[PDB]
């Protein structure tokens, strides 16, 4: 049976600076143990894992930002998706992810940087949620006076209880490789353009993401 | 942290003292030493 | 004095990942080289340092850019500035502390229009660099005043100062005089922030007296 949701996180600084303090403290331990090679190696191991930490915070929330305020801007919602998808590419290749593509060229208000981050955030989802083979639809519409994309995958899906606790603050099924913050931040961005969002998925079956925005003209 | 072992762990704490490590660090130590209820080991 | 120069009122760094991962990325490297196989001490102890060095770099990067960034997007808001500089001043007074600077602050609850992150981090990168200015003692003033429908917030310093030429040159990316530490992209974003806030920027400087910096905003009723 298919369900539908329709709709606190640490600063930036606090959220990085976690694992890349454990990252120094770890690295700087390795020397105290001399005379135990599995111990230096734990400690190795430890540092890179929380090294691996950050670049996954990083790429949760700093993907696109830039050193200087944004101003919105009358976005081209097939460029964007393209650019996009242009560099979850390699991605989806090695997972054999299929990439169809059916875009036109509507525009909507918002932050290049942010919407881009919005876009990267669901469609890694989308293929993380397909490790060994998938298809990954991206699809523009209008749908009801507004601008909709809808992403679709064909991978995992998702329970009732995990579809409601979605875009919660550090909810992961991800293990250590998960960080529980890309969807929220989705969600913040997609208010922040005054649009909505809906999920709908099915265990085993797949997920489709649908975000509807207002037209520029 | 949580897959060191209890007797590594505060190996680990004694020895960033030691080493005067940053007081954030040693503070992720003790509060997964309090997490394991072994504060009473520091 | 007769070394004063001033900046009257009125380019290309790398994205935030990227300037971050360079660093990051390094570290990582290093540290699998110790965690792949077993290196004989001489190698670990170089490659950690290294690594660390590199973690060094990226907390400063942190610092410049995202000391208060939160991860949802900001909206404008009525910002108290003896407020948001008191919490500023907090954050570095440790610092102060650290090279013997004093920090006297005459503060006034006057209201500006801003994003109150961006708005801490410019005058915390102003700030850092007043007490950088000063590593073997003086005095930080911060200076909050009216002037001809303005806040005024000033922030002075008795430090190294600056020559014509490194005035000039301030908030050029990747311009610093601190070396290895430096990243020369703390000013560049004051700038940036301050200029998305209507703002202007008024700094005077003499080599071996000190730096006065003055931000200009619109004031808030
Ligand atoms: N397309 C999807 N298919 C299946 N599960 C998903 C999908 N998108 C999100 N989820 C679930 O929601 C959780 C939270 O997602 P997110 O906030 O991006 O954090 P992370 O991806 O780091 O786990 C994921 O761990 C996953 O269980
Ligand atoms: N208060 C000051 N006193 C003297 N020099 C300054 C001051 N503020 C900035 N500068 C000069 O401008 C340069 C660039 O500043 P900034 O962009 O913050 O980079 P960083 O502090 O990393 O060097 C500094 O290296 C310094 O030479
Ligand atoms: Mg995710
Ligand atoms: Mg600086």
């Amino acid at each position: 049976g298919p369900h539908m949701v329709i709709r606190l996180a640490a600063s930036i600084s606090h959220e990085i600076r976690n694992p890349l303090t454990a990252a120094r403290g770890f690295i700087q331990l390795i020397e105290e143990q001399p005379l135990a090679a599995d111990k230096r190696r734990q400690y190795a191991r430890i540092a890179i894992e929380e090294l691996d930490r950050a670049e996954a915070i990083i790429t949760d929330y700093l993907t696109f930002a830039k050193p200087a305020p944004e101003t919105p801007e009358k976005l081209n919602v097939k460029l964007e998706i393209e650019r996009v998808i242009d560099i979850l590419r390699p991605l989806a290749n090695m997972s054999c992810v299929d990439i169809q593509a059916t875009l036109a060229p509507f525009s909507v208000i918002g932050e290049r940087e942010k919407f881009r981050q919005c876009l990267l955030n669901v469609m890694k989802n989308a293929i993380e949620a397909m490790p060994n083979g998938g298809t990954l639809q991206v699809y523009v519409s209008i749908d009801n006076g507004r601008v909709l994309i809808r992403i679709a995958d064909t991978g995992v899906g998702m329970t009732k209880e995990q579809l409601e606790r979605l875009g919660e603050p550090y909810f992961t099924t991800k293990g250590v490789k998960g960080t529980g913050l890309g969807m929220m931040v989705v969600y913040r961005i997609i208010e922040s353009m005054n649009g909505t969002i809906r999920i709908e998925s099915e265990i085993h079956k797949g997920t489709t993401v649908s975000i509807y925005l207002p037209l520029a003209s | 942290m949580k897959h060191l072992s209890d007797e590594l762990l505060i190996e680990s704490y004694f020895k960033a003292k030691e080493l005067n490590l940053s007081p954030e660090f040693i503070e992720l130590i003790e509060k997964e030493i309090q997490r394991r209820s072994l504060t009473h080991k520091i």
